[PDB]
């Protein structure tokens, strides 16, 4: 933004956008898929308690 | 829903300014277009008159 006018900045911007978005899906993905299996140990050790 | 025309009369090293995101004296002291501008530009060589 320091470096680029407008119309050229929005070309580079939305690369990072894209990267940065992609990244924040990717952790959200795993950690989903990692909320289940804590809720799997967890309905467990209440079983167990 | 609506139509502008503007005309006006600049040098042929100039014509190349009037368009969206560009710079130069009269792009940017003359006559500014929007970045998501969506009209028609039209020139031609007016050295006859």
């Amino acid at each position: 933004l320091s470096r680029l006018d407008k119309v050229e900045a929005e070309v580079q911007i939305d690369r990072l956008i894209t990267g940065r978005l992609q990244s924040l899906q990717t952790y959200v993905t795993q950690q989903l898929i990692r909320a289940a299996e804590i809720r799997a140990s967890a309905n467990l050790a209440a079983t167990k308690m | 829903t609506n139509v502008y025309a503007d005309s006006f009369v600049i040098r042929g090293d100039e014509v190349r300014q009037i368009a969206p995101g560009q710079t130069g004296k009269i792009a940017d002291y003359n006559y500014k277009l929007p970045d998501d501008f969506t009209g028609c530009v039209i020139a031609w060589n007016s050295n006859n008159l």
